[PDB]
C-alpha cells in the first residue's frame, strides 16, 4: 500500500520506491527493518520483519499487513453455540425444571420509567448481545445450543400496576415468582422482563437464564442498559460500544483451545489436586443423599466498618495478598477448629475470561463464563499464623491459570486427550467473594427497587430457582460488602446440618478472620512470599537462603 | 546495613547474561569484561547537574541497580536493589600544567581498565569527571558489558542529556516509559526451546572440520596483549562491492561475509567454513525492543558452504537464505547451540562483527539536538575480548577493516598478508560477479613473482646428454675400476662396457630400437645391471620385472606394455608365459658380440625406463621415464648433494619402484662400487648391518617405514652400522625415532628425505640431516634444479606460503605421460599456466612451504582423516607411540566403521606388555583427547607393499572411547553430578563437558559444591581437571 511505499522512503532514504523494487536493492539492511516496522506501526498496521525481509517487495509483502486491532462483528452471528463447561455442568446437574434456575434484579427509577421507553430499549439490548437470544434443543437424548437471528420472542414482557394493593412487595414478589417458571429453553425468550407501577413510581423487573448471564455480564448489561436509557430519554439514535468476540465465537475458540498442549499442560497439576483429595469427606449432623433448594435456609456474619476498613485497605500489607487469601485462610482455620479434619476441598467461582485464547477479547461479552475449581486447604500447621497465611497465599498462587482449566478438562477436552483426572470430588463447600455492590449501583440514572425481594443477583436471591431443584452444594459461602460492611452469608441444607452447627461454623469464622485482620494490621514488616519475586519455582526455603545471602553481601 | 525492604525483584539471567557471568567468573585472576567510554566535552557543564542527572539515570534504569548473585544459590539470578547510588567522582585538574594533567589523566584511565567490578558486591557502572581547564572536561565511564550491548549507551546517554535538560531548565522529564527487560526475560520463558535447539542441529549438520587461522603456537599459557591492525578498501572498490550486493538482491554485509568465506576456505582447502557472528538478537515480535536497554547482542555460528562448481553470486544467494533461516532461533544461547555440535567447545573460534552503526559518531552527534551549554568534542571506547581474533567492518565511503588480535598468536605479518588477502579476494569479485569461487587468487604480484622465482632460483644448465652417453663417458674416467660386486663375481666398467655393447648389438640385431621397450626379468644377480645398460646402449627401454611378483602381474604387464622382447636368466623364463621371445642374459651368441662402443643412434628426449604403479585403478598403470628426467636428477646430484665417487652403496630395493634405479645410475655415473644385494639379505635385517660392516658399506637407500621401525627394535640396536655415512630413504612421512635420533648423532650419518611421486622423477625435493638438530617429522626439503613446486588451489591458482594445497611439479622431471591409459595422462598433466611451454604434474599430495622455504608434506588428499572434527597428524600418534620403548612398530589408520563413521585405530607391535589404559593414558600425558585412538591392535610385524610402505590393505578389521567403570568413593560428591547433568549414577573417571555437561552447568556445580561441600572449587579447576578425580588436592 502507498503508506508503506513512504515509510520507506522517509527510513531508507532512497526517492520514487516502486510497487516492486526490492528492500535490498534499494538498500535496506538487516536494521532499518526495524525503523520500518516501527514507522509502520504508527498506522496502527503490523507486520513482522521475519516477513519484510522474506517477501523483500512491496506488492508481496502486502500479503502481510493487519490491523493492530480487530473490530469484532458489530452485526449478527447465528446458529450452534457448542455448550461451555458450566453449561455442560448445568445440563449434567439434570435439575427438575431448568426452566427455573435464573438470575434478576430490579431496577427503580425516581420518576419512573415510560413502558414504551424501556421496550424500545430492551429491543436494541436484546439485539445487540447475541447469546441472550439463545435456545436449547431437548431433542436427539442430548443438548445443542443455538443462537438465534432476529424477530419476534427476544424476550417476555409483562406489565403491572400494583398500587391497589398496600403490600406491594407481597405482590410483586407473588407476581415476579411467576416468571422466574417459564423459560421454554426448547425455544422462547430467555430473557423476563416486568414493570410495576406504585404510588411511590414505576418498578421495572429484568431477569436472565443463568445459561446466558453471569455476574461480570450483569454488570456489562447494566452499563449498557443505562446508556441505552439514557439514549432512548435523551432521543438520539440509540447504538452501543463495539462488540467484543461475541459469546458463540467464545466457545468456538474455547473448544480449539480445550484440546491445545498449553491447558494439557496443567494436568499433573490437577492430577496433584485430585489425588491429594481422595479422601476428604466434611461429616454430616444427618445423613441424607439429596436435599431440595426449599430445605436451605441461610444466615449471615457481620464485621463492623472499622474491621472491614482495616480487612480492605491495611492487612494485605502485611504479606502482599489480595482480600481472598485472608478470607480463605480464615476459612482453613474455622474447618480446623470446627472439624477437625487434617484437609478439606473449598471450590471458588472464578470470572473467567482468564486470557486464555491469546487473540480473543471477551472484555464485552455478555454469557455465563464462570469457572468452578477446587482448592485443598491444609488445616494441620495452623499455631504459627505468621506461616499458615503465607502457606495459604502461595497455594492460591499455584493455581496454573485461575482454574479456568479444570471445568474445561471436567467437560470440554477430548476425553481420551485428558489422563487419569477422574473429576469424583464434588462440591461439599463453595467459598466465593463478590466486589461492591458497585457492580448493580453502576450508575445513578435508575436505582435497586426498594422492594427488591427474592429477586437479588446472588446467593441471597429466593425466586431465582425452582424449590423443587437440587442441591448442588451443601455449604454456599458468599462474600459481600455493603454499606461499609463484609457480609459472609452461609447457606445450607437444613437435613444435613442444624442451625447450632453452623451458627458454631460462622462463629469460627467471624474469630479467625479478625484474629487475621488484627495480625496483619499489627505486623510492621512486609514479608513477602515467593510468589513475589517473578522467579518461577522459587520456594520458601530458597527465597530466605538468597535473603542470607544478600545480608552476608553487602 | 541490609534489610529484605531493599531487594525490589528477582529475575534468572538472560543467555547472554550467562554468558558473561560465565567470562567474569572464569578471567577472575586478570578478568576484565569492561567497556570504557572517554567522553570529551567542551563548554559551561555544572558537575552538580551531572551528578545529580547520573543518579536520575541510576533510578530510572532497573539494569543499572541489578547485582547478580551465584554463591549457593541452585540458579544465578539477578536481584534488582530498589536503590543504589554508583560511584561518581570529581577531579578538579585545573590547577595543574598539560603535561602534569594528561599524565595525571591517562594514568586514571589506565588504572580504571584494570579496576575489575565485583558482580555482586560493587556497583556495575561509574563515572569520573575531570575538568582540564575553564571549559574542557573528560568523563570516563565503565561499566561490566553483563549490564547492557554497549550500543544501548546511544539511549542511555540520550535520557542522561534530557535529564541534565530538565534539571538545569527545571521542567519536567518528557522521558516516555522504560520498556522493562522482564518482558524480554518472560518472552525467552514463553518461548519452545526445543524447536529451536532442532533447527541448530539443523544448521550444523555435516558440519566436518574446524576452521582456523594460522596461529602462531600452542596456547601453553593464556599471555594475552591487545593488538590492532586496520586497513580499508579504496571508494571505487567499496561502491562496487554494494553494486554487486544489490545486484544479487543481498545486504552488504552479507557480502563482506561471504567474501570473509572464500577467504577462510582458500586459508583452509575446504569448501565448508563456520565462523561466529554477533547479531543484534532483538526479535522483532517483542513490542517497544528497539529502546530496549539490556544484554541482547548474541554470538551465532554463520556457515558458508560452497559446491565445487558454485559461482560466487550462487553462494551469495545460499548465504543470504541461511541467514534469513537462521533469524527466528538467534536468540539461542551459544553454549547450548555447541552441545548440538560434534566439535563442542571449539565450534567457533573467531568472530566477524559488521558495524553499521557505531556508538562513535552517534553519541557525537545526538548531542547537538540540544542547547545545553557544552558540545561533544571527542569521544573514544575501550572493549576487552576474549577471542584470539575478531574482525570489525565499518562499510562507510571506504570500506574499512580492523583486526583485534593477540600478537601472542597471530604474527603481524600474518595479518598484514590475511589483509592483502582479502583486498584481492574483494577485487576479484567487485569486477566480476560470476567468478567461479576456485578462481579467485588470493596473491598480489608481489605474492606471485616470488613464489614463482621461487622456480627460476633453481634454474641450471646440464648438457641434456643420452644417460649412456653420460655412463659410457664416466666409465672412460676409471676403467680399471670395479663398477659391480655379486657374492664373489665382480664388473668393471670396462667389463660392463664390454657386456653390454655385447648385448646392445644382439639387440639391435634382434630390431630393438627407438620404439622399443625391452622386457627384463632377472634375479638382481649381476647380469641385471649389464641388462639395463645394454637394453639402453641397444637404444630401447628396460621394462624392470620381479621374480616375486605374482604370475598375474607378471602377465598384465607384458600383455599391457607390447614389450617385444623380454631377457631373463635361464631359470626365471618360465616366468614368462606369453607369447614373446625369451633371451637368456648369458646366450653365447651374444658374449660372441661385438664388444666395442656402440652408437649413440637416439635423440636427447627418448624413452628410456618404464616401471608400473599401483594407485586407485586395479589395473597398474606404466609410468616412464624420459631421458631427461633423470639425466635433470644426476646432475643435480652431483652438484648439491653429498653423494661421494668413492662411496659403496647397496642396491637394497626391490628393483622396480622408482629409487632403486636411481640409486644404480647415482652409483655408476659416480665411479663407487655397487653391491648386489641378496634378496635373502632384503629381509634378515640382522645381516645386512653385518654386510655393511664387512663391506664398509657407505651409501643405503631405505624406506621410510624402515627407519620408523628397524632402528628402533631394542635388539638391533647396538648392530648399527659404524661405516655407514649417508642412508637416502624416500617413500613416507618419515617419522626419526628418538632411537633413531640418536643413531644419527653417535655416527654422524646424513640422512636425505627426499619427496617423488614417479611421473615426475624418483625424487624432486630433498632434505639432508647433518645432525645438528633432528624434529621427529622433517620436511621434504627443497626442490632440484630445473623443477619449480607450485601448491595450487583446484583452479591451478597458486596459494599463499604456509597454506595447504595441491604440490604440482614442473621443469625436466616430468614424463612424458602414461604409457597406455592414456586418458588418464591429461587429467594428470597439463601445462604449467605460470610458465607455458614447461610440462606440469599433479601429485595427490598436499603440502606447504615452510617461512625457511623448506616444503612440508601433509599426505594424500584422497585420505584426510579429520576424525571428531579435528584433523590429526597420524604422524603425532605415531611418534608418541614409536617413542614408547613398550613399541616396536606403530601404525595409525582411519578406519570406517560398519556404519561409515570413520574412526582412528593405532595398530601396535610391542616389544613388552602393556594394555589399552596403559597406552591410552600415555597419548593423554602428550596428546589431545581428540587425537588419541578408540581402539588398538597388537600384530606380530606390520606388513609392507614390496617397496617398503606399509599396506593399509593387510590389516586386520578392528572389533568391538571415553566408557569407565563405577568406582565412587563417596557418592556424596557425585550426587551433585547425578543432579546436574541427569544422566546416570556416575563413574569417578568420567569427563564433565563429555558426560555432557556445559560452562554453565559448570556454575552450578560450582555453586552446589561450595554450598554442600563448602569449598570453593574455582571455575578453571573444573576445565584444567574436569573429573571428579580432581578433588583430591583438596581433601587429602
Ligand atoms: P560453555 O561450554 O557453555 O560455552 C559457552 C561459551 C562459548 C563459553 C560462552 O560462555 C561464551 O563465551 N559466549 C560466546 C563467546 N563470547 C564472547 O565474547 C561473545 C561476544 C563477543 C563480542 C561482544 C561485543 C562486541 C561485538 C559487538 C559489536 O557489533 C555490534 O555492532 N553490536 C552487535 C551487532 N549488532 C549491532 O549492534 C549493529 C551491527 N549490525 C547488526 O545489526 C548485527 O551485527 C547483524 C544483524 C549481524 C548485522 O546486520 P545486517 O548487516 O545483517 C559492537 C561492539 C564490539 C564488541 C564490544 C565492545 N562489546 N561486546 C560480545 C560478546
Ligand atoms: N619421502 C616421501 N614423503 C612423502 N610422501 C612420499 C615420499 N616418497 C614418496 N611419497 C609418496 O609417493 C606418492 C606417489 O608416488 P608412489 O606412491 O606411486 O610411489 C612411491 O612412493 C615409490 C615406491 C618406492 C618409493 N617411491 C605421493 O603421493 C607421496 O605420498
Amino acid at each position: 500500500e502507498s503508506i508503506l511505499v513512504s515509510i520507506w522512503q522517509n527510513v531508507l532514504g532512497i526517492e520514487k520506491i516502486g510497487i516492486r523494487d526490492n528492500f535490498y536493492s534499494l538498500g535496506g539492511d538487516s536494521i532499518q527493518a526495524i525503523q520500518v516496522v516501527a514507522r509502520l506501526h504508527s498506522y496502527q498496521l503490523k507486520l513482522e520483519t521475519k516477513d519484510l525481509l522474506n517477501y523483500p517487495t512491496i506488492e508481496q509483502v502486502a500479503l502481510f499487513v493487519k490491523s493492530t486491532t480487530r473490530k469484532s462483528d458489530q452485526g449478527i452471528i447465528a446458529g450452534n453455540v457448542p455448550l461451555t463447561p458450566i453449561q455442560k455442568w448445568f445440563f449434567g446437574k439434570n435439575f427438575t425444571n431448568t426452566g427455573h434456575w435464573n438470575q434478576s434484579s430490579v431496577l427503580y427509577r425516581p420518576e419512573g420509567f415510560d413502558p414504551k421507553v424501556i421496550q424500545s430499549v430492551m429491543d436494541k439490548i436484546i439485539e445487540h448481545h447475541d447469546a441472550l437470544r439463545m435456545v436449547y434443543q431437548h431433542e436427539n437424548g442430548n443438548v445443542v445450543q443455538h443462537n438465534r437471528g432476529l424477530g419476534g420472542q427476544l424476550y417476555d414482557f409483562f406489565s403491572y400496576n400494583l398500587t391497589a394493593q398496600p403490600d406491594v412487595q407481597q405482590a410483586i414478589e407473588a407476581e415476579t415468582q411467576r416468571l422466574h417458571s417459564s423459560m421454554n429453553l426448547q425455544e422462547g425468550p430467555l430473557v423476563k422482563v416486568a414493570l410495576f407501577q406504585t404510588l411511590h413510581g414505576d418498578h421495572l423487573f429484568l431477569a436472565i437464564h443463568h445459561l446466558v448471564v453471569d455476574g461480570i455480564s450483569w454488570r456489562i448489561l447494566f452499563e449498557d442498559l443505562a446508556t441505552g436509557y439514557a439514549q432512548a430519554l435523551a432521543g438520539q439514535a440509540i447504538s452501543l460500544p463495539e462488540k467484543t468476540d461475541s459469546f458463540q465465537s467464545w466457545s468456538q475458540w474455547l473448544q480449539e483451545y480445550a484440546n491445545e498442549a498449553d491447558l494439557l499442560s496443567e494436568i499433573p497439576y490437577w492430577e496433584s489436586l485430585e489425588s491429594q483429595a481422595k479422601n476428604v469427606s466434611l461429616p454430616k449432623d444427618y445423613e441424607v443423599t439429596d436435599c431440595k433448594q426449599k430445605s436451605v435456609r441461610n444466615m449471615r456474619i457481620r464485621l463492623h466498618p472499622e474491621e472491614t476498613e482495616q480487612l480492605l485497605k491495611h492487612a494485605n500489607q502485611a504479606y502482599q495478598t489480595e482480600i481472598n487469601d485472608l478470607l480463605l485462610a480464615a476459612l482453613g482455620l474455622a474447618f480446623a477448629e470446627w472439624s477437625k479434619l487434617a484437609q478439606i476441598v473449598i471450590h471458588l467461582e472464578g470470572h473467567g475470561r482468564e486470557d486464555i485464547i491469546e487473540q480473543a477479547n471477551v472484555a464485552r461479552t455478555v454469557g455465563w463464563f464462570t469457572s468452578q475449581y477446587p482448592v485443598l486447604l491444609d488445616l494441620k500447621q495452623t499455631a504459627p499464623l505468621s506461616d499458615y497465611i503465607k502457606l495459604t497465599k502461595e497455594n492460591m498462587r499455584k493455581i496454573p491459570r485461575k482454574g479456568i482449566g479444570y471445568d474445561i478438562l471436567k467437560h470440554v477436552t477430548l476425553p481420551e486427550n485428558r489422563g487419569s483426572l477422574s473429576f469424583r470430588v464434588q462440591p461439599e463447600v463453595t467459598f466465593n467473594y463478590l466486589g461492591q455492590f458497585d457492580a448493580d449501583m453502576r450508575t445513578e440514572l435508575f436505582t435497586r427497587s426498594p422492594y427488591s425481594g427474592g429477586n437479588t443477583l446472588g446467593a441471597d436471591g429466593k425466586n431465582n430457582l425452582s424449590p423443587e431443584s437440587e442441591v448442588y452444594t451443601a455449604l454456599n459461602i458468599t462474600g459481600l460488602i455493603e454499606g461499609g460492611e463484609l457480609v459472609l452469608t452461609f447457606s445450607y441444607s437444613s437435613e444435613q446440618y442444624r442451625e447450632e452447627s453452623i451458627q458454631q461454623l460462622s462463629q469460627s469464622y467471624q474469630k479467625h478472620l479478625l484474629a487475621i485482620i488484627a495480625h496483619c494490621t499489627e505486623k510492621k514488616e512486609v514479608e513477602r512470599t515467593p510468589s513475589d519475586f517473578s522467579v518461577k519455582g522459587l520456594q520458601m526455603e530458597e527465597m530466605d537462603d538468597i535473603f542470607e545471602l544478600l545480608a552476608n553481601r553487602l | 546495613v541490609f534489610s529484605k525492604e531493599q531487594v525490589q525483584d528477582m529475575y534468572a539471567l538472560t543467555p547472554m547474561q550467562e554468558g558473561m557471568l560465565f567470562h567474569a567468573l572464569l578471567d577472575q585472576e586478570h578478568n576484565s569484561h569492561l567497556v570504557q567510554m572517554s567522553i570529551s566535552l567542551q563548554g559551561d557543564l555544572d558537575v552538580g547537574l551531572f551528578t545529580d542527572s547520573l543518579h536520575v539515570l541510576v533510578e530510572r534504569y532497573d539494569v543499572f541497580r541489578t547485582l547478580f548473585l551465584y554463591e549457593k544459590l541452585k540458579q544465578p539470578l539477578q536481584v534488582v536493589l530498589k536503590q543504589r547510588p554508583i560511584p561518581i567522582e570529581f577531579y578538579d585538574l585545573s590547577a595543574c600544567d598539560e603535561s602534569e594533567k594528561q599524565l595525571r589523566y591517562t594514568q586514571y584511565k589506565r588504572a580504571d581498565q584494570e579496576r575489575t567490578f565485583h558482580l555482586a558486591k560493587d556497583p556495575l557502572m561509574r563515572v569520573a569527571l575531570f575538568q582540564m581547564s575553564q571549559h574542557d572536561y573528560q568523563v570516563i565511564w565503565s561499566f561490566h558489558h553483563i549490564l547492557m550491548d554497549g550500543w544501548c549507551f546511544s539511549i542511555i546517554f540520550d535520557d542522561l542529556l534530557a535529564i541534565y535538560l530538565s534539571l538545569q531548565n527545571k521542567t519536567a522529564l518528557s522521558l516516555e516509559p522504560v520498556q522493562p527487560y522482564s518482558r524480554f526475560i518472560n518472552w525467552l520463558e514463553k518461548q519452545n526451546k526445543q524447536a529451536a535447539l532442532n533447527y541448530w542441529s539443523d544448521y550444523l549438520e555435516a558440519y566436518e572440520q574446524k576452521t582456523t587461522l594460522p596461529k602462531k603456537e600452542a596456547a601453553f599459557a593464556k599471555a594475552f596483549q591487545p593488538t590492532q591492525y586496520r586497513f580499508s578498501l579504496n571508494r571505487t572498490l567499496t561502491k562496487q562491492l554494494g553494486t554487486i550486493a544489490s545486484q544479487n538482491q543481498v545486504t552488504l554485509s552479507t557480502v563482506i561475509q561471504t567474501i570473509w568465506g572464500v577467504l577462510l576456505q582458500k586459508y583452509n582447502a575446504a569448501h565448508d567454513v563456520l565462523f561466529g557472528s554477533v547479531v543484534s538478537g532483538r526479535p522483532t515480535d517483542i513490542v517497544g525492543i528497539d529502546k530496549m536497554v539490556g544484554l541482547f547482542i548474541n554470538t551465532i555460528p554463520f556457515r558458508v558452504q560452497a559446491k565445487a562448481g558454485q559461482t560466487f553470486s550462487e553462494l551469495l544467494q545460499a548465504v543470504h537464505k541461511r541467514t534469513l533461516q537462521s533469524q527466528p532461533y538467534e536468540h539461542v544461547p551459544l553454549y547450548d547451540i555447541q552441545t548440538q555440535s560434534v566439535l563442542k567447545q571449539e565450534l567457533i573460534d573467531h568472530l566477524l562483527v559488521i558495524e553499521n552503526y557505531p556508538l562513535v559518531e552517534a553519541l557525537q552527534k545526538k548531542a547537538l539536538n540540544q542547547q545545553i551549554g557544552f558540545t561533544i568534542t571527542a569521544v573514544e571506547m575501550f572493549e576487552p575480548t576474549n577471542y584470539d581474533l575478531t574482525v570489525m567492518v565499518m562499510p562507510k565511503e571506504e570500506l574499512a577493516f580492523r583486526f583485534d588480535y593477540n600478537a601472542a598468536l597471530f604474527d603481524e605479518q600474518v595479518v598484514q598478508k590475511l589483509a592483502g588477502h582479502l583486498q584481492q579476494i574483494a577485487d576479484c569479485v567487485a569486477n566480476n560477479s560470476g567468478v567461479e569461487l576456485c578462481q579467485i587468487p588470493l596473491l598480489t604480484e608481489a605474492e606471485t613473482s616470488q613464489l614463482l622465482a621461487k622456480r627460476t632460483e633453481t634454474a641450471a644448465d646440464y648438457p641434456a646428454a643420452t644417460m649412456h652417453e653420460l655412463f659410457s663417458r664416466q666409465a672412460e674416467k676409471t676403467p680399471e675400476q670395479v663398477a659391480v660386486v655379486f657374492a664373489d663375481q665382480h664388473l668393471t666398467y670396462r667389463e660392463l662396457d664390454e657386456k653390454s655393447n655385447q648385448l646392445a648389438r644382439f639387440l639391435r640385431k634382434k630390431g630393438i630400437g627407438t620404439g622399443s621397450l625391452v622386457g627384463t626379468l632377472l634375479d638382481r644377480s649381476l647380469d641385471m645391471i649389464v641388462g639395463i645398460l645394454g637394453v639402453l646402449k641397444a637404444g630401447g627401454a628396460f621394462v624392470p620385472i620381479d621374480p616375486e611378483l605374482p604370475a598375474e602381474r607378471i602377465a598384465y604387464m607384458l600383455t599391457h606394455s607390447r614389450v617385444p622382447l623380454v631377457v631373463t636368466q635361464n631359470h626365471l623364463r618360465a616366468k614368462v608365459t606369453t607369447p614373446t621371445e625369451t633371451i637368456d642374459i648369458n646366450t653365447a651368441v651374444i658374449g660372441e658380440e661385438s664388444r666395442a662402443p656402440i652408437e649413440s643412434l637416439n635423440q636427447p628426449h627418448d624413452l628410456f625406463y618404464i616401471i608400473y604403479t599401483s594407485g586407485t585403478t586395479g589395473q597398474p598403470k606404466g609410468v616412464m621415464l624420459e631421458h631427461r628426467n633423470m639425466a635433470n636428477l644426476m646432475h643435480f646430484t652431483f652438484d648439491q648433494t653429498n653423494i661421494a665417487f668413492h662411496e659403496k652403496v647397496l642396491q637394497y630395493t626391490t628393483c622396480s619402484f622408482d629409487v632403486c634405479y636411481q640409486e644404480i645410475f647415482s652409483t655408476l655415473l659416480s665411479g663407487g662400487q655397487l653391491y648386489l644385494i641378496t634378496n635373502e639379505l632384503r629381509r634378515h635385517v640382522e645381516k645386512l648391518f653385518a654386510f655393511i660392516q664387512e663391506k664398509q658399506i657407505s651409501i643405503l637407500s631405505l624406506p621410510v617405514s624402515f627407519l620408523k621401525f628397524i632402528f628402533n627394535e631394542q635388539d638391533y640396536a647396538q648392530s648399527f652400522p659404524r661405516c655407514v655415512k649417508h642412508i637416502i630413504t624416500a617413500g613416507e612421512q618419515l617419522v626419526v625415532t628418538h632411537e633413531l635420533q640418536k643413531y644419527l648423532r653417535q655416527h654422524r650419518v646424513f640422512l636425505h628425505n627426499h619427496y617423488g611421486p614417479s611421473e615426475t622423477h624418483v625424487v624432486t625435493t630433498c632434505t639432508m640431516d647433518p645432525g645438528q638438530a633432528i624434529p621427529e617429522l622433517p620436511p621434504i626439503g627443497k626442490p632440484i634444479s630445473n623443477t619449480g613446486i607450485y601448491i595450487l588451489d583446484e583452479g591451478l591458482q597458486l596459494k599463499p606460503e604456509g597454506i595447504v594445497g595441491e604440490l604440482y611439479i614442473s621443469g625436466a622431471n616430468v614424463g612424458r605421460g602414461y604409457l597406455h591409459q592414456p586418458e588418464l595422462t591429461a587429467e594428470k598433466f597439463l601445462d604449467n599456466p605460470y610458465q607455458p611451454g614447461e610440462r606440469m604434474y599433479r601429485t595427490g599430495d598436499l603440502a606447504r612451504w615452510l617461512p625457511d622455504g623448506q616444503l612440508e608434506f601433509l599426505g594424500r588428499i584422497d585420505h584426510q582423516v579429520k576424525i571428531r572434527g579435528h584433523r590429526i597428524e597420524l604422524g603425532e600418534i605415531e611418534s608418541r607411540l614409536l617413542n614408547h620403548p613398550a613399541i616396536k612398530e606403530a601404525v595409525v589408520i582411519d578406519r570406517a566403521d560398519e556404519t561409515g563413521g570413520k574412526f582412528l585405530c593405532a595398530y601396535v607391535v610391542l616389544q613388552k606388555a602393556l594394555s589399552d589404559e596403559e597406552m591410552r593414558a600415555y597419548l593423554a600425558q602428550a596428546l589431545p583427547e581428540y587425537m588419541i585412538p578408540s581402539f588398538f591392535v597388537t600384530l606380530e610385524r606390520i606388513p609392507v607393499t614390496p617397496n617398503g610402505k606399509t599396506d593399509r590393505r593387510a590389516l586386520p578389521k578392528p572389533e568391538g572411547d571415553y566408557v569407565a567403570p563405577t568406582t565412587e568413593l563417596e557418592q556424596k560428591l557425585v550426587a551433585i553430578w547425578e543432579q546436574i547433568l541427569g544422566v546416570s549414577p556416575i563413574g569417578i573417571q568420567d569427563h564433565f563437558f563429555t558426560l555432557g555437561g556445559h560452562s554453565l552447568k559448570a556454575i552450578q556445580l560450582i555453586s552446589r559444591i561450595q554450598k554442600e561441600c563448602q569449598a570453593d572449587v574455582p571455575l578453571r579447576v573444573l576445565f584444567e581437571q574436569p573429573t571428579i578425580q580432581a578433588l583430591a588436592a583438596y581433601v587429602e
